[PDB]
């Protein structure tokens, strides 16, 4: 195309924590990243003769 | 005149557990029954 997409991803974020008897455990995080965009041109030179 | 009624004698089933905490499945029995007692058929006595 004459401009690209951005890449888009998710992730996940968590942290182990000590889990002493009986403690409710606390629970991670979900997030997305995207990536930049490019685009392209167009270039051109002639003659006449 | 003694009758045991049964539907099911036993049922040990893994119960619902709370993740969240890291307990272990509720352990629970369960049986469905019943009796049908009489009079006619018993006698007491002492000693």
């Amino acid at each position: 195309p004459q401009v690209m997409d951005a890449k888009w991803a998710l992730q996940g974020n968590c942290v182990f924590l000590e889990h002493i008897e009986g403690e409710e455990i606390k629970f991670g995080t979900i997030n997305a990243e995207n990536g930049p965009v490019a685009r392209i041109q167009t270039y051109a030179t002639g003659f006449e003769y | 005149g003694f009758k045991e009624l049964i539907k099911r004698d036993l049922t040990t089933e893994v119960g619902n557990a709370d993740l969240s905490k890291l307990v272990e499945n509720q352990i629970v029995g369960h049986c469905y029954r019943g009796a049908f007692a009489a009079v006619e058929e018993n006698v007491q006595e002492i000693s």
